[PDB]
Order: structure tokens, then sequence, then C-alpha cells
């Protein structure tokens, strides 16, 4: 029933959704999500925040939503998923376009 | 416990050249989650260690392009292309895969320069110090290279041993030199019983060992 | 601004206990891991343990079990480490660090001196100049514990200044020397004063260094 978290999906922002770092996290109980920008703490605000959009049982699909980002937001983004059973960690390179998407 | 063996212990490298520090683990640093938690730090003298590279090759926010890391499993390397004066310090490797987390022994980066001879200065004990029971004679070896230098205390031409203590500064960031302070500690009664106070300086920058002296009381 | 502010230097007698604190600011302290590291010249950098301030869950290096105890003040945003049954082997610089497997954030460090010896202020003595350049300085003698701070002419003189690492004498007291090479032409006009500050005994000495 209970299990360690697993980041089954983490990719660079797509053409249709340029301001979102997409992810899929599995875990039981709900894993705590934490981001790192080039190894440094990413303090979440109204400009850069985590939002899980679809919650299907032990599956969590969401984005690191960025509001009007520039080249100053480009870099290495590490997502860490933890619960009391384990830890999973995956990283991506992000390059942000000046338009939301197509 | 995972043992992190860093090699070499001291790394002499000329300005503008490339430095190569090796870290060797006793066990694989690949975590079950798939990540290799090998990090690199730099500790500048008097300061707290600073993170340079996290997870084998990732540069930490603000770290220059010049620093780069590579390796896998147990063998790892840190490279500094076109070394600068501010790169001076101790380089440490660290592992965050297995508990307890361990650090390597450290690699002290040394800036290689042209051989500099020490400027020797002998300092007689102040009368304020004498008027309290003790007498401290101080020898100063200013701005030399390399670090390897010998100091021999001669009281009336008799070689002194055990009554002295040396101290060397960390490499200078501007001229890449070292400085040495050797202090001879002897009682006021022992000080007044002798007249000639000299210190013999042996260094590869000097053809013959220089001696700086003074005669007690007399100028 | 991510900041880890550590408590001041401690001089503790053998067998006693000390509590070290670390104030965390510029992030949500309770959401991240906190680690403690010990630095000594002989053993180098050693990891003590880690705490998760939200759950108060700890993990220790086996060699610091019963020696060190980690706690966190959730409302206060402060990490604490207690050192028990102190020995000379416990004299080190202790660092609070975070926030994951890599340590991007470090405190300034806390010096812990484990000794029975009482605090002693230093005796500052001149190193008078007796060529083109001349050397002068001051001998900061018989003080305890470390450290000592030496500036020249209220910090106005930095070029040519060399403050040597302190040496521990057989008497159990520290001795230090600070030197400065200046042009010989200035000896008759320029005033040279070494400013010595020893915080453990709340000592401040302004010693004027002159030739002869």
């Amino acid at each position: 029933v209970h299990f360690a978290p697993t980041i089954t999906f983490l990719e660079s922002p797509t053409s249709d959704h340029h301001w979102c770092i997409p992810f899929t996290v599995k875990g039981n109980p709900k894993p705590a999500l934490q981001w790192f920008y080039n190894g440094a703490i990413l303090n979440e605000s109204k400009y850069i925040c985590t939002k899980i959009h679809v919650t299907n049982h032990t599956e969590y699909h969401g984005c690191l939503q960025l509001d009007n980002p520039t080249h100053m937001n480009n870099g290495d983004y590490t997502l860490i998923a933890k619960n009391e059973y384990g830890k999973d960690e995956k990283q991506i390179s992000a390059h942000f376009m000046g338009w939301p998407g197509i | 416990d995972v043992v992190m063996t860093q090699t070499p212990l001291s790394l002499p490298v000329s300005l503008g050249d490339q430095a190569s520090i090796s870290c060797r683990s006793s066990q694989s640093l690949v975590h079950s989650n798939g990540n290799t938690y090998l990090h690199w730090y730099l500790q500048k003298p008097g300061q707290s260690p600073n993170l340079l590279i996290y997870k084998v090759s990732n540069r930490f926010s603000g770290v220059p392009d010049r620093f780069s890391g590579s390796g896998s499993g147990t063998d790892f390397t840190l490279k500094i292309s076109r070394v600068e004066a501010e790169d001076l310090g101790v380089y440490f490797c660290s592992q965050g895969t297995h508990v307890p987390y361990t650090f390597g022994g450290g690699t002290k980066l040394e800036i290689k320069r042209t051989v500099a001879a020490p400027s020797v200065f002998i300092f007689p004990p102040s009368d304020e110090q004498l008027k309290s029971g003790t007498a401290s004679v101080v020898c100063l070896l200013n701005n030399f290279y390399p670090r390897e230098a010998k100091v021999q205390w001669k009281v009336d031409n008799a070689l002194q041993s055990g009554n002295s203590q040396e101290s060397v500064t960390e490499q200078d960031s501007k001229d890449s030199t070292y400085s040495l302070s050797s202090t001879l500690t002897l009682s006021k009664a022992d000080y007044e019983k002798h007249k000639v106070y000299a210190c013999e300086v042996t260094h590869q920058g000097l053809s013959s060992p220089v001696t700086k002296s003074f005669n007690r009381g007399e100028c | 601004q991510v900041q880890l502010q550590q408590s001041g230097a401690e001089l503790v007698r053998p067998g006693a206990s000390v509590t070290l604190s670390c104030k965390a600011s510029g992030y949500t302290f309770t959401d991240y891991e906190m680690h403690w590291v010990k630095q000594t010249p002989v053993h180098g950098l050693e990891w003590i343990g880690t705490i998760d301030p939200e759950t108060a869950g700890t993990a220790y290096n086996q060699k610091f079990k019963g020696k060190a105890i980690l706690t966190a003040g959730k409302s206060s945003s402060t990490a604490y480490m207690e050192l028990r049954s102190l020995t000379s082997e416990d004299s080190a610089v202790y660092y609070c660090t975070g926030v994951t497997t890599w340590f991007a954030y470090w405190g300034q460090g806390t010096l812990v001196t484990v000794s029975a010896a009482s605090t002693k202020g230093p005796s500052v003595f001149p190193l008078a100049p007796s060529g083109g350049t001349a050397a002068l300085g001051c001998l900061v003698k018989d003080y305890f514990p470390e450290p000592v701070t030496v500036s020249w002419n209220s910090g106005a003189l930095t070029s040519g200044v060399h403050t040597f690492p302190a040496v521990l004498q057989s008497s159990g007291l520290y001795s230090l020397s600070s030197v400065v090479t200046v042009p010989s032409s200035s000896l008759g006009t320029q005033t040279y004063i070494c400013n010595v500050n020893h915080k453990p005994s709340n000592t401040k000495v302004d010693k004027k260094v002159e030739p002869k």
C-alpha cells in the first residue's frame, strides 16, 4: 500500500506550454516536492510555484509554473520527491521562451 | 563507512594553467535512486567551505565556467581551467550517497612562481617584555618561494633546539609568496648571560645560508 | 537572502556540556534538512548528523552517537546541537549546513575550546625596526583561548601586513606575531600602531611601534 516516491516523468518545457516544467510523481503517502535552481534553494512566490493539476490515487501530475519568465530563469532544475519511505531525484535543463505557447 | 581518498595532497600549478584534483571512493557512489551524490567544495583561508560542483558535474549557482567536474562510480575528477589568484585554498570532495556522509582529506592548491629569496629580519626583545621575566627573540623570513626553509637559532654561536617555535603564513594572493616567523623563548637570566643572538636561514633562493645578528644591549 | 547565523565561540571545561545554536533565515527552515559538520586539522571535515525540523527526525554518524544531540526550534527557526562529556578531542570548529546531500549553505562556524585553563588577555610587545624597505610589527603574547584580531593603523595599513598563525606554547598559552614591511624613508614621520583585539577576555590594545 505505502511506497517510496518515484519521479516517473520530468522534462524541459514543451512548445504548447513554454512556462511550465512538467512532472509526474508517484508515492504513498503524498510525497513532499522541493525544487533546486542550479543547486540553490528556489523560494516559491507568485512568479515561480509548484502546482499539482491531476491527482489520480497515488499519481500526481503537475508543473513548476513560471509567470512571464525571461532568460534569467534558464538553468538546471532539480525536483526532489520525499516521504517517510524513500527519496527520488531527477534534474532537467530549462530554456524559457518569451511567449506562453502556440 | 565510505572512505574518500583525494590525490594529490598539494597541487602546484602556474597562473593561467589547468589544475586537476582526483577523488577516489571505496564504494560506488551511485545511489539506488540513480544519482551519484559526489560534490566538490572550496575553503578559502579563514572562511567556511563553499560549494563548487554538486552531483559530479553540475556547477552551483554563481560558480564560474572555469570549474568543471567528471567521473563515475568510484573515480572522480575536478578541473579548473585557466587558474586565478582567487582559486587559492583547500579543495574538498564529498559524498552524500551513503550514511554517514564523508569528505575527502583535502587538496591544497598552490600557485607556482619563480624562486624568491627570503628577506631576513632579526628582532631583539623589547625592554617592556624583559621587565617581566621573559625574553623573546623573533626572526622574520619575508616573501619567499618555495615554502621549504630552515631557521637555526645561534646564541653565542651555540646551536639552539627545543626552545623555539615556527609559524608560516598561507600563500599570498598577490605575489604568491610565503612568510615565516621563528620565535626563540628564553628567561631574562639566560638572556643577560649571553651577547651574540643570530638566526641562520637556509633556502634554495640563497646560495649560502644568510645570518642576521645583534649584540645584547649594544646597538 | 539564505543565511545561517551561528552562536559565538565557547570555552568549556572537560566533562561539561555546551549547546550550539544556528539561526536560519531567508527560506522556510522547517521544510528543509539541517546538517552539522565538525572541522579539525587532524581529522578534517566530519559529518555529525542531520535533522528534519518538521518531524524532529534525526540521523547520526555512529562516531557522534551520545556525544551530539540535534534539536530544532520550529517557531524560532533555530537548529541546536548539544555536545556532552566534553574532551580535548571535542575542541573544533562546528558548522551548521544545509539543505540536501550537497551543502550549498554554511554558517560562519563556532569555535569550541575544551580546556580547564581560564581566559587570559594578551601582552602586546613591539618588534622594532633596526635597506630600501624596513620590517616592524607586534608580538601578541600569553593569551587564551583563541582567536586574536590584528589590524594596522585602525585598518588603514593592509599592504605588507602578515599576521602569523598562533602557536601554543608549553605554558598552555597562545603566542602570535604580526609584521608589516614599510619604506625606510617613512620611519621618521609615519606613525605605526598595531590594534590588538581579544574578545574572550574583552581586551583592546593600541600599541605604537617605533625604531630603536
